């Protein structure tokens, strides 16, 4: 590190913090100006390496920092002013803590002497967030900033990743002090609980158990082990079932990829689970959308949480797979593993129940098969929460992890467009495609102006139907088709609003499409055009 | 700052302690000891606490606590005349020879023995903070294992 | 199988620690019967008492370990243990009533803390079973106020 | 009340709640559908008296319920689904608790057996909101719903008003039970502290003075008192409208953005009647009358203070003064010296439109009678200083929170509460675009809302802290495209089929403002300004 | 199995104890302790005993005992609330130096000395089985000569 | 700020030493509230109690050092200290009064020195706060005579 100040020069706490971030490898931050963040914004302008991106709404900022953190694996950062700024972040933090995404939020606070007075824009943001974050700090001394920031980045990344927040009073940000970059972390309880490396005796017992009808069940815990899992699949030939979060961890085009399982999962994967004899629950939490046994996890709390496993191991699945890969390699010829009968029977089920879906009135599943075909299944895909999220998860062949970005457990609407911004900043040359329903879309439509400010090449695919589709389905399926206002057009008429004008307002080229035979060229026209584009796809409700 | 004692009566709804401890933590004050237990009637609990503060700030904090729906009443006791007691259990690693010495100190403090092993013994003590710290400071030469202090409990005396 | 379990938690100190600990039970809607804690030096030891199933306890006793600043957690309730409560009570005492209540305190090995012609303060300490016996005896006297610490506990060291 | 069910017919808890609301005089609710609110939405469709208004984003919903509650004085209501819905409300509740606005929020929750595990969309919303609401309840039994709802409406309205929240598990909403509309409130602490009527001995003791009034005066008695005294009145950004701005004694806003003469008045006053104020730092940088015993002596120690409703204190003092007006012979003709200050420092500002002129024109073209809502920007200070409010509640703005995006939905709330009023929304460039997506709702209801946009292509107020203090350094305060009005808000209006116009000239603006006022139904006016 | 306590009243005829102990020995149950002595009236004796059993088998055994001509009544006490006491004498081989150490333990247990020689001493103790075994386990380092334990005695408490 | 300070003075003996010491307070018109001394061997240690300002104390506590035969002088009043008073009282005691006053002495851990049918002598010792409590209790009995020593003090040895 190269310091802009002398090793003994007293400087503002703000610059101390900025340096602490640069020292941590920070490169871009999403922030919003306001009366409690000016000091930080000024310091961010004095810095040269960290780029600043200003969104239109703070709840767009946090969703961009999440898209960036999910696509790059790097810890995302976002900054906001106190009061109404801070409170708008809550919808983000509640998502990060549900998907185990590392993120660090920093906020400005009223002067220490004003805390508890109900001063102008004062808010107990620490007490509001205390129950929805992995940890949070109130900075009471500039001298702890280096240690606090370090501890924070460590906590965010170490163990099960999760969001963390640090609040800094304005006067402490202005206060001049001398840094100290050498200090120890005060994490005795947490450190003492950090998972030790896996024990080979269990790996060998697992190899022993490795059965007649085995199935591999993997989720978000496998994000950092795609190669080791592929190698293990070679040493075993076992069919792999993936969750809505596990997608991309295993190539969707592989013969053994059963795609998504569960309530919306493929019928053959669900049969596989229904008839399996050995379940390798590696990196999963037994979510009710899946559940309606061997467990390997880093989080000792998930062990036995939803269902009692027959065998369970605490520790990083990465090391467990490397160990088992060696144990299998030195004994593969002795084990002579074979499940051809089970694999064939399940393939027969694939043949009996393959994935399936009225003239020019477009099938959206065909719109997605075309989108896969024209993009080699290689693009970054992001999605809202309606019917459109399920279709984009089912009908696209992800070949790498992190290709799929979606709100898992929280299901926050308006996630799409800002998450596409995060992925676009993290992967400058990737194709980023954002797929949405018109209810999931409109909640964050104010962010389109940011794309024009950065000229990002984002491709937007609006699966328009003038309804809240997933809500309007459970009415028609169960609650006798009766309507809790699930229509979003003007009853007197036509697409409302005309999203073409919304693109026109930003000087962004766009098109509307209504008929099956045009669609394949329309998608290709969006993919071929340089820079940003919008395609509005009109569908029957 | 200086230490103060608060006595509070609360409407005993499940989760009410989280509401009350949130008020102190929002001012940042570090509660040094707390005890909570059933009061004189069914359906009320008493909370008692020690905090480092100013007698200005406690006056602001008791006004602040009256905004809660589930407090019945709140008192500072610090300037009043009040009786006070505190309970302590302590465990010590000790051998048969040192056991003599420890029993001597115990007898002086009027401490009652309450567990024995030839590995370790534990004593019960009741009194006030000065005898508490004095004892805990005097037993330092031996392997003091743990100390399960109650925090103070107090009542005003009308005399 | 509703039962009155007891958990003991050992921590490193921070402002708001009792508010994190009280949040995990408030999030369930579970009820804390009593809780006692005193900041020993750099560290503190809780003992807490709660009503519920041994099933849901395994959740809240696991979720307490997720906190970065908890050091150790145990369900102590099944183990062989030292266990004590301090109680303090003020009671009206007419000169005649002063005669029988003397016989009671002379029985329970209780001490008197201060005197006034209208009421007396008594200090009582022992096992919870003696505490309930005492309460059922005092029921026949005009109580004025009572306060109590909640049960402190420590495991007995078997060889 | 007329029940849709037999007095002994067991029915779903949802219908019990709906009836409890109708019994409380509920008329319109802002709600959003979703997997934990379907039961409530279906019951709201079975009901006939309560109208449902569906906004595009839940933060618009809570702001509409706040606009409605502020303009009508009635308790506002909003409903949302668990998880993401609920969390979006936090920005609203934090405002209500700062402006003492009564509001009741209701939300759906996961089944009781699922609480604590992190089930799908589960969120500790009770624990998240506990520190920012007056009280809140977790409904553990359908039988308490009548009592809970009653207690809630009472708490929201009684004492210092404030927001309250009730969370209901889905299975409890579906559960069938028999109601009981007769039950007592369990508020033994709060009730015992409710303020007793004012004591006349203090009123008589009260009998270069300056009257200082704020939001506590929202609820004629003050005008009458001004007759019995002739004392000049200074008003806060929240006190506006409580006293006619056109009266000779109305000194307008005081403080940091206040009028110079009002500030001089305070600087040289000899008796300060702090009635319904909390000594906010924008004002402060003494007689105190308040309902909130906590505000007494909070920021500054008063010489005399009284706890109780200012309404009763003024009625009592009005009688005490009336029976002795001739004996007291009050006179402060101080009034002249201050008028001299008015004369020495009166309020003031080519074709590049003054925003103050846009407000002066709009006042005079509307008799100062129209309902005004704002964002939070330079435009909030101008619309507070330059428009002559003649009733209370004509001014709707974020007082203490300063929450951007407040404008448009608060205009919706006011339009629903005052069907025939002239509702004009006066908005920042930054403040507008943050919630521009709600324009779709206006077309759904065809509300005649008038939108006036003080477009200067920047986050404006922050650029004043740049150009005053931070040496005019740009921290990205410019929101346009550096390569070249962006976005063209005319197209935004066009997307909703709403008529609009853009204006740049001082000479055109008076006709343009009148064109929006002439045009039936909704309209958008984009006022292009110098930054 | 688990231990149970039986209290029995009997006709006090010469040789009746042989009939009763025959019933236990005909089930094979090894009696852990037994104490028999005069009851509240002339012409009746009480027997009190402890046995390892099931609470099923004691119910069968008390039914079985009612077939005897000489029993008046039989009770299990095990599930009831009952007061319990036990007496022990113990003898120890000890020298003048160790005598110090032993007197210390005695004082802790509130044991009363009752015989002395410069060869050996004997202590008297009263209490309950846990203090009994604890003491007997702690005095192992010294030449413990004999123990004359009474077996328990119990009465239900109506409270 | 009238306060009831206390001074301790250590001397080498001479005939008339108390007369010099008592002259320095008499010269101001100050009041010695109590004074106690006893010649230990060749040297003696006074403790005295007086009423006034901390200002004028600095004069008389300086002027006491001018005496040639004072060894050491301290104001002890602010320091952590042991502190005690002996009191002795004779009270009328009718056989009935003999019954309640017995309950009192049995409370304060008082001793009886001698007996006559008309009156009794009681010895009382402790901290001054207990002394005032005792006096307020004896107020309800027909005192015959009382005498008291005035408070003795010594500093506690902190490590
Ligand atoms: C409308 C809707 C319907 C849905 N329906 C379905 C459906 O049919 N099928 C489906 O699959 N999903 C569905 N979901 C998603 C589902 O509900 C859960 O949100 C999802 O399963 C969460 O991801 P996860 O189970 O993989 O665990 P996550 O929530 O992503 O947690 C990560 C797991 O990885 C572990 N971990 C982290 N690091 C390591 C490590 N180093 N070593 C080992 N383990 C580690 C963690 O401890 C944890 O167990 C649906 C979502 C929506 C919005
Ligand atoms: C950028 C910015 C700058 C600002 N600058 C200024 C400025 O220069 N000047 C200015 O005046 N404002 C300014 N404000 C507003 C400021 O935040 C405060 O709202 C204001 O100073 C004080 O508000 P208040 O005391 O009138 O109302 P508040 O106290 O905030 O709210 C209502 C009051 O009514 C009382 N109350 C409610 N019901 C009753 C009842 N029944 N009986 C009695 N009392 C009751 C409550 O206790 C409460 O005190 C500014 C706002 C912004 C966004
Ligand atoms: C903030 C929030 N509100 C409501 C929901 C419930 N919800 C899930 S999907 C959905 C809307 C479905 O319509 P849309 O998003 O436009 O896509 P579509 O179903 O037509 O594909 C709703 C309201 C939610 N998850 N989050
Ligand atoms: C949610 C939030 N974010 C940021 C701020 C800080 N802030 C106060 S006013 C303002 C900009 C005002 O500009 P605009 O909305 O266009 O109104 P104008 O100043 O032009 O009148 C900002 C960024 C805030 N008050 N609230
Ligand atoms: C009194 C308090 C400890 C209460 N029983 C609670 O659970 O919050
Ligand atoms: C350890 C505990 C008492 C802590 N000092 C708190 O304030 O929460
Ligand atoms: C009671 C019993 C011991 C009896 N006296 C017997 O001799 O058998
Ligand atoms: C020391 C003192 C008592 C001395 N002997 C005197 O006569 O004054
Ligand atoms: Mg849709
Ligand atoms: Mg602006």
């Amino acid at each position: 590190f190269i310091s802009r100040f002398a090793p003994d020069q007293p400087r503002k706490g703000a610059d101390i913090l900025v340096e602490a971030l640069e020292r941590q490898g920070v490169e871009t931050v999403f922030a919003y100006p306001g009366g409690a963040s000016m000091e930080i914004h000024q310091a961010l302008t004095r810095s040269s390496s960290i780029r600043n991106v200003l969104p239109r709404h703070e709840q767009g900022g946090v969703f961009a920092a999440e898209g960036y953190a999910r696509s790059s694996g790097k810890p995302g950062i976002c900054i906001a002013t106190s009061g109404p700024g801070a409170t708008n972040l809550v919808s983000g933090l509640a998502d990060a803590l549900l998907d185990s995404v590392p993120l660090v939020a920093i906020t400005g606070q009223v002067p220490r002497r004003m805390i508890g007075t109900d001063a102008f824009q004062e808010t107990p943001i620490v007490e509001v967030t205390r129950s929805i974050t992995k940890h949070n700090y109130l900075v009471m001394d500039v001298e702890d900033i280096p240690r606090i920031i370090e501890e924070a980045f460590f906590l965010a990344t170490s163990g099960r990743p999760g969001p963390v927040l640090v609040d800094v009073p304005k006067d402490i940000q202005q206060q001049l002090a001398i840094p100290n970059w050498e200090q120890a972390m005060r994490l005795p309880g947490y450190m003492s609980r950090m998972p030790k490396p896996p024990e080979d005796s269990h790996l060998e017992q697992i190899v022993r158990l490795i059965s007649k009808k085995p199935v591999l069940y993997v989720g978000g815990g496998c994000l950092n082990s795609s190669d080791e899992l592929g190698r293990f699949v070679e040493l075993t030939g076992i069919p792999v079932a993936s969750t809505l979060m596990g997608l991309g961890s295993y190539p969707c085009d592989d013969e053994l990829s059963l795609h998504m399982l569960g309530m919306h999962g493929t019928v053959y994967a669900n049969y596989a689970v229904e008839h399996s004899d050995l379940l390798l629950a590696f990196g999963v939490r037994f979510d009710d959308r899946v559940t309606g046994i061997v467990h390997i996890d880093i989080d000792s709390a998930e062990i036995g949480k939803n269902k009692t496993p027959h065998v369970s191991v605490c520790g990083d699945v990465k090391l467990a797979l490397q160990g088992m890969n060696k144990v299998l390699e030195n004994r593969a010829e002795e084990l002579k593993l074979d499940f051809g009968v089970w694999r064939n029977e399940l393939n027969v089920q694939k043949q009996k129940f393959p994935l399936s879906f009225f003239g020019e009135a477009i099938p959206p599943q065909y719109a997605i098969k075309v989108l896969d075909e024209l993009t080699d299944g290689k693009a970054i895909i992001s999605t809202g929460v309606g019917q459109h999220q399920m279709w984009a998860a089912q009908f696209y062949n992800y070949k790498k992890p992190r290709q799929w970005l979606s709100s898992g457990g929280l299901g926050a609407m308006g996630f799409g467009l800002p998450a596409a911004i995060g992925a676009s900043v993290a992967n400058p040359d990737a194709i980023v495609v954002d797929i949405d329903g018109d209810g999931s879309f409109i909640m964050n439509v104010q962010e389109l102006a940011t794309i024009r400010v950065e000229n990002l090449p984002v491709k937007v695919l609006l699966l328009n139907n003038q309804h809240l589709g997933m809500v309007m389905q459970w009415e028609d399926r169960f609650y006798k088709a009766n309507r809790a206002h699930t229509f979003l057009g003007d009853p007197a008429q036509e697409i409302f609003p005309n999203m073409l004008l919304f693109a026109a307002a930003c000087g962004i080229p766009a098109a509307r499409v209504t008929k099956k035979a045009d669609l394949r060229e329309a998608i290709q026209t969006m993919l071929d055009t340089p820079g940003p584009y919008l395609l509005d796809v009109i569908c029957p409700h | 700052l200086r230490s103060h004692t608060l006595s509070l009566l609360v409407n005993d709804i499940p989760g009410v302690l989280n509401i009350v401890t949130g008020v102190f933590a929002r001012r940042g004050y570090n509660i040094q000891s707390l005890a909570v237990g059933h009061a004189e009637t069914k359906g009320i609990s008493r909370i008692t606490t020690v905090i480092p503060a100013t007698d200005e700030s406690v006056s602001k904090l008791v006004q602040q606590l009256y905004k809660l729906v589930d407090v019945h009443e709140v008192h500072d006791l610090t300037h009043l005349p009040f009786s006070e007691r505190e309970l302590m259990l302590i465990k010590i690693a000790v051998n048969a020879a040192a056991r003599r010495d420890v029993l001597d100190i115990a007898s002086i403090f009027r401490a009652k023995a309450v567990d024995v092993s030839d590995h370790t013994i534990t004593l019960q003590l009741t009194g006030d903070l000065d005898k508490m710290v004095a004892l805990q400071r005097l037993l330092e030469p031996y392997g003091i294992c743990e100390v399960a202090r109650t925090g103070r409990v107090a009542l005003a005396r009308e005399s | 199988k509703v039962r009155k379990h007891t958990i003991s938690v050992f921590v490193g100190d921070e402002s708001g620690m009792i508010n994190r600990i009280a949040g995990v039970f408030a999030r369930r809607g579970y009820n804390i019967e009593s809780l006692a804690v005193g900041l020993n030096r750099d560290k503190a030891l809780f003992t807490i008492v709660v009503c519920g199933t041994e099933r849901v306890l395994q959740q809240v006793i696991e979720q307490l370990q997720k906190l970065v600043n908890v050091l150790k957690v145990e369900d102590i309730s099944s183990e062989p243990q030292v266990e004590r409560e301090l109680m303090l009570v003020k009671v009206n005492a007419h000169p005649e009533s002063r005669a029988e209540i003397m016989w009671l305190v002379d029985t329970f090995r209780a001490r008197v803390v201060d005197i006034a012609e209208h009421a007396l303060t008594i200090e009582v300490t022992g096992d919870p079973g003696k505490m309930i016996a005492v309460e059922r005896n005092l029921k026949k006297f005009q109580i004025r106020e009572i306060v109590r610490t909640g049960k402190i506990a420590l495991r007995r060291e078997k060889m």
